């Protein structure tokens, strides 16, 4: 009972020696330069992440008014606050209500909102989410201990296209005159992306 | 392309395992791996269209198998030999044929200004919009051996048009070389029934796609 198709089972034996040969061979033809490559690794170790999102969700749970630039113009939106280019480029941001809850999914392989979120974790690119969350939404998302009413709409988005969706979710009961720091806190990446709620106090 | 990569809708696929406090990559090799992609697209040696149809077109065996890393590998060895930016020797070999041929495009100087600007699909002007948000539409039953957007799982459903996003370079046409061919892209919504009948349905639930103009029909 190995991992398989979850995109956490093992990679082959001999991977580092195939990446590492390609890697020599485009230096050499000079395709490519390893400083420039060095400096791309390092803004999605260390840059780039969820904690962008979480402070475009707690700015707009405190302001009004940017939640309402943001809602109509989510590249602007973000941007605002620092963050913008590849793979969101054309950013929707998709509001949770009382009445419904919004999450998203590439089926086609891996389309995912990288300015605000990062880099996508393995289970969001891999067959199982892929598959199941636009057929039984309920089903997978009770697998992450999320259980939605029975009389509450899920919204299920489909990343076909060249827009980039995150979802900005309901801000938790019982946070009152919080700051826009300590709200950030509360607000994970599963929220986010519509597998989650955020931290509740 | 009805290929293992399309997989909405599939069963017996598993549980969604997710490892506790993932890391950003969890090999080194994967490092050297997700950082040449932005390397090649700048040198301009593949468009993103191109290189999804290169995923798209592995063994179903090796695309089951592999980590997500392993298939932009399979691209970078694959979809630059058909380009002729490599040939399979050197591919095969790991030493190049005649040294230090070109130059790279993505240098440490551009690097931020490059990942923080991107490059948006949006297009000035295309096809006129046929569809107005409100109107029922069907998805046009297509089977394209080639790059496609329309999830097979949608073809020949009714939706409902409910985004008008604007004009947009379209997938089918730009990566086979056919050029851009702009045209509006809508966010249409289908019911859960719609999709999937009756008995696996539930009553509330709805599912959002992107779908280029030519993709449709009026219901
Ligand atoms: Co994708």
């Amino acid at each position: 009972h190995d991992h398989h198709h979850d995109g956490y089972q093992a990679p082959p034996e001999d991977i580092a020696l195939r990446v590492k040969a390609l890697e020599s061979l485009l230096i050499e033809k000079g395709l490519v330069d390893p400083a420039a490559m060095d400096l791309v690794v390092q803004t999605y170790e260390h840059k780039v992440g969820p904690r962008n999102g979480a402070k475009v969700v707690a700015k707009a749970w405190v302001d009004p008014a940017y939640k309402a630039r943001l809602l109509a113009d989510g590249t602007a939106g973000i941007a605002e606050l620092g963050f913008s280019g590849v793979q969101g480029e054309d950013m929707v941001i998709l509001e949770n209500t009382p009445a419904v809850h919004n999450v998203f999914v590439c089926t086609l392989c891996s389309c995912y909102p990288w300015p605000t979120l990062g880099l996508p974790p393995a289970w969001y690119k891999a067959a199982p989410y892929r598959s199941r969350m636009v057929s039984d939404p309920r089903g997978v998302l009770a697998e992450f201990g999320l259980v939605i009413p029975a009389n509450k709409e899920i919204r299920v988005w489909d990343t076909t296209a060249q827009l980039r969706y995150m979802v900005l979710p309901e801000r938790p009961a019982g946070t009152e005159a919080y700051s826009e720091e300590q709200l950030a806190e509360l607000v994970t990446r599963d929220s986010m992306i519509g597998t989650g709620l955020p931290t509740q106090p | 392309m009805n290929g293992i990569h399309d997989t909405g809708g599939a069963h017996g696929y598993g549980p969604v395992y997710r490892e506790p406090n993932e890391p950003v990559f969890r090999y080194d090799w994967e490092k050297t791996v997700m950082s040449l992609l932005p390397a090649l697209l700048a040198n301009g040696n593949f468009n993103l269209d191109e290189f999804r149809h290169s995923i798209e077109r592995m063994g179903p065996a090796h695309y089951l198998e592999g980590t997500y890393y392993e298939h932009w590998l399979h691209v970078f060895e694959n979809l630059l030999v058909e380009k002729g930016v490599l040939t399979a020797t050197e591919v095969a070999t790991g030493k190049a044929a005649s040294g230090k041929t070109a130059t790279p495009v993505l240098t440490p100087a551009i690097v931020d200004g490059l990942l923080s600007t991107g490059a948006s699909a949006a297009r000035e002007e295309g096809a006129r919009a046929r569809f107005a948000v409100g109107d029922k539409v069907r998805v046009l039953n297509k089977n394209p051996v080639g790059h496609t957007r329309m999830p097979r799982y949608t073809r020949g459903k009714v939706g409902t048009v409910v985004i008008d996003h604007g004009v947009f370079v379209t997938p089918d046409t730009a990566a086979h070389g056919k050029g851009e061919h702009p045209q509006h892209v809508y966010t249409v919504s289908f019911t859960s029934v719609e999709l999937w009948g009756q008995d696996a349905s539930s009553p509330k639930d709805t599912i959002r796609v992107d779908l280029w103009d030519d993709y449709l029909e009026p219901a």
